[PDB]
RNA sequence: UUGACCUCAAAUCAGGUAGGACUACGCGCUGAACAAUAAGCGCAGGAAAAGAAAAUAACCAUGAUUCCCUCAGUAACGGAGUGAAGCGGGAAAAGCUCAAAUUUGAAAUCUGGCAACAUUUCUUUUGUUGUCCGAGUUGUAAUUUCAA
RNA sequence: AUUGGAUAUGCCAUAUAAAGCGCUUUCGAAGAGUCGAGUUGUUUGCAGCUCUAAAUGGGUGGUAUCAUCUAA
RNA sequence: AGAGCAUAGCUGUUGGGACCCGAAAGAUGGUGAGAACCAUCUAGUAGCUGGUUC
RNA sequence: GAAUCAUCGAAUCUUUGAACGCACUGCGCCUUAAGGCAUGCCUGUUUGAGUGUCAU
């Protein structure tokens, strides 16, 4: 009969599952489009006033230079730490060529 | 899809592109007056995104405010006076410069039938939704009075509850 | 400021005679969705069996009913809610079945077209 | 004691009275026939529902019910059949019966083929045989609205009936 | 006077029935109807039992 | 010279809409004395607001919002005082729409004029069909909303 | 006299269409002067000001790596 | 080898305007022309004054 | 068909007042006594201008 006891009680004999993963979890995945559109707007897009002087700073050495204007500027260190290694490839790409 | 790179290119605020073109439109800007009607949104891709759709009874408001309560909030207000017969949907930053913040207001009005038969814009009409950006009901009026989920965000405790049998 | 509940025995009767409303609107189909039945989440109401908000997509699954036709026979569905113990997909299912046991469906009105 | 109601007083103009104040009184039932012909209006929703072999809640009762008189594992759940359940009440059983008595009569679910779909399936089926539709689908020519395999399944199905 | 004075007054359950029991029992003495005003003088029994 | 487009205009052009009043109960911007109160200002409806988790938790996990009871006059803050919330029990339960991926073998979309045809709480209200113009490719439909 | 939702029965039905559930040697876009950092007030929220992001990233918790959520 | 819980009454006590009455605060919003006047917060008050019923 | 009657779907509803042709009853304008003549804004229509960009 269709009807909800809901008293305490119904087992203590218990076995885990292997749940999936929900698709919202997927989000901060980077797609290959994305990364595309991304680079292409990096170039077109000039860089900051304080992203060319961090740049001018890491061709001089100087990387605790660069690094504490990248902290000055963005704020935490994950910011300035992810700023010095993309702003490192731009100049390794920009060397390869010009 | 070319919203892509609009989306990606607002990202870089001050990049040399974006620089240049802010310094160029907030002296077109301040030619104008301070609430003038736009022909088109200035962002297509962020207007896009706040519910605008290039279609009749839909129109765009360009507005700039005093820098030094919220700036944003005061431009929805003083928009959705300035043309009364529409409803406020949203607004956006397009620009600022050191005097002047720039935002652009779309309104949609209740009264066109393309407005009103339209199922996904159709809430707009009814009487409930008249100046929502003077009860704090859009984006911005919702933030700036805290209403949000989480533990991040009186009258019922200062009453007496008085039951019958007690 | 004082909160008075003079109006306590008025409030019962109002929402009796919502209940009697609604019964007359619907008429052979119980007033109330069937509710699965879930763990209180804390040690000190584990052990306890309440009512659920909805089943879950992989108890709906394995009952056999899709979750676009779980909500016109009177069966709500919780997106949020998972089952990460084989017992409450075994309680839940059973209580879906046992649902569909009792359940008469009564049939719809289709247009056919007369050509292909 | 308002100025309005006050106004209304002083004038010589009848009051727009209405009634409607009548408690005690239970919603009529429409919707289904068969339960408005054996609804008991005075009974209760609950009493009505039990007399008439239905359920008012698939869940539990939040209080204590009436009474009247002094009365006197995962495999086979999953893959268990129940075979409905009795109908209690001859009510449930007019409800029953009316329900399969409908879906005897709205139970055509064949499609007959149209003009164009017989035509369109003729063409590809004296060409290309009758077991093969895998090569049916990837002709280019006849199958020019390339339906897969699958609807010209359909296709030479709904022709035979 | 203000409208949140106590008019409703709790009484447990077992002596709302104690009560309801001892005037049950109480109706069932002729001699205490007597003298509650009723005038049974002629009935034929107490307690007075009638038909379905 | 003409045309396309853009921009600025104008019109007693056609069709619409806003204001003011009431505010017991909404929601905002404010704001004293002594309370996040009064007053001031702005904006609504028959309810308003909130609302389908950038929510809890640490369990055998729960599952939008709102309200009631409880938690609890507890934790915490600061001794006084201020004073919640998760769980738990109830009332009611309903879920969804877009932006972001090419319809690209076909802008499939929409307002308005005009002309017929209906329809009405209604000669007062609503549409439908046809045609022309306009909107729209700086994006209108179908499709998708992460539960996928 | 008005209208509710249904039921039954005709007449039309632009279905060359549109859906749910199977399967995958194929794919899977996710909201920025925003999050955040510093400094001033109001009251963690809100706001001003200076600066200003990320993509298994970001938010919030328990760890003091795990859990949970998916904002603008 | 548990004596408590609930309700009612009484008494005391702590808060609420808190037995009644008696001094002007101050603030907010207006009217008239510094000062004046009006209405609400506000039952803001009297360590006291007077009174307080068979 | 009475009614200092009830119901109530049709008509009428002076000057004002958000108050709207300007002052605040005068003073006006245009069109045919009547119709009208407020402001902002939205969609469309029509008529124009531009050393605006282009095509011939």
């Amino acid at each position: 009969a269709p009807g909800l006891v809901v008293g305490l009680n119904k087992g203590k004999t218990l076995t885990k599952r292997q749940l999936p993963e929900r698709p919202s979890r997927r989000k901060g995945h980077l797609s290959k489009r994305t990364a595309f559109v991304r680079s292409i707007v990096r170039e077109v897009a000039g860089f900051a006033p304080y992203e060319r002087r961090v740049m001018e700073l890491i061709r001089n050495s100087q990387d605790k230079r660069a690094r504490k204007l990248a902290k000055k500027r963005l704020g935490t260190l994950k910011r300035a730490k992810g700023k010095i290694e993309e702003l490192t490839s731009v100049i390794q790409s920009s060397r390869l060529a010009h | 899809g070319a919203y892509k790179y609009l989306e990606e290119l607002a990202k870089k605020k001050q990049s040399d592109v974006n620089l240049f073109l802010s310094r160029v439109r907030a002296w077109e800007y301040r030619q104008m007056n301070v609430i003038h009607r736009a022909s088109r949104p200035s962002r297509p891709d962020k207007a896009r995104r706040l519910g605008y759709k290039a279609k009749q009874g839909y129109v765009i408001y360009r507005i700039r405010v005093r820098r030094g309560r919220s700036a944003r909030c005061t431009a929805e207000e003083r928009v959705g006076r300035y043309c009364s017969n529409l409803r406020v949907l949203n607004s956006y930053w397009v620009n600022q410069d050191a005097t002047y913040k720039f935002f652009e207001v779309i309104l949609v009005d209740p009264s066109h039938k393309a407005i009103r038969r339209d199922p996904r814009i159709n809430w707009i009409v009814n009487p409930v939704h008249k100046h929502r950006e003077s009860r704090g009901l859009t984006s911005i009026g919702k933030k700036s009075r805290g209403i949000g989920k989480g533990h991040r965000f009186w009258l019922r405790h200062n009453t007496l509850s008085l039951r019958r049998y007690r | 400021y004082v909160k008075t509940w003079f109006n306590q025995p008025g409030r019962k009767l109002r929402r009796r005679q919502a209940r009697q409303t609604k019964a007359a609107k619907i008429a052979p189909r119980p007033v109330e969705a069937i509710r699965p039945a879930v763990k209180p989440p804390t040690i000190r109401y584990n052990m306890k069996v309440r009512a659920g908000r909805g089943f879950t997509l992989e108890e709906l699954k394995a009952a056999g009913v899709s979750r676009r036709v779980a909500s016109t026979i009177g069966i709500p569905v919780d997106h949020r809610r998972r089952n990460r113990s084989e017992e409450s997909l075994q309680r839940n299912v059973e209580r879906i079945k046992v649902y569909l046991a009792h359940l008469i469906v009564f049939p719809r009105k289709a247009g056919q077209p007369k050509k292909g | 004691a308002n100025p309005r109601q006050r106004n209304k007083q002083r004038s010589g103009k009848p009051r727009l009275t209405r009634r409607n104040a009548n408690k005690k009184a239970k919603a009529k039932i429409y919707g289904n026939f068969v339960i408005q012909q054996n609804w008991d209006k005075h009974a209760t929703l609950r009493q009505n529902y039990a007399r008439l072999g239905l359920l008012a809640t698939p869940n539990y009762v939040t209080g204590g019910v009436e009474k009247l008189y002094p009365d006197p594992t995962l495999d086979d759940v999953l893959d268990k059949e129940i075979s409905i359940a009795p109908a209690k009440t001859e009510v449930v059983r007019q409800l029953e019966e009316e329900a399969v008595k409908k879906a005897a009569r709205q139970s055509n679910k064949m499609l007959p083929l149209s003009a164009f779909e017989h035509a369109y399936i003729q063409r590809l089926i004296n060409k290309y045989g009758t077991e093969d539709f895998e090569s049916m689908a990837k002709d280019v020519k006849l199958n020019s609205k390339l339906f897969n395999g699958s609807k010209l399944k359909n296709l030479y199905i709904r022709m035979k009936a | 006077t203000k409208t949140w004075r106590k008019w409703h007054v709790k009484v447990n359950q077992n002596e709302k029935r104690y009560a309801i029991a001892s005037a049950v029992a109480a109706s069932g003495v002729p001699s205490l109807l007597l003298a509650r005003g009723h005038r049974i003088e002629e009935i034929p029994e107490v307690p007075l039992v009638v038909d379905d």
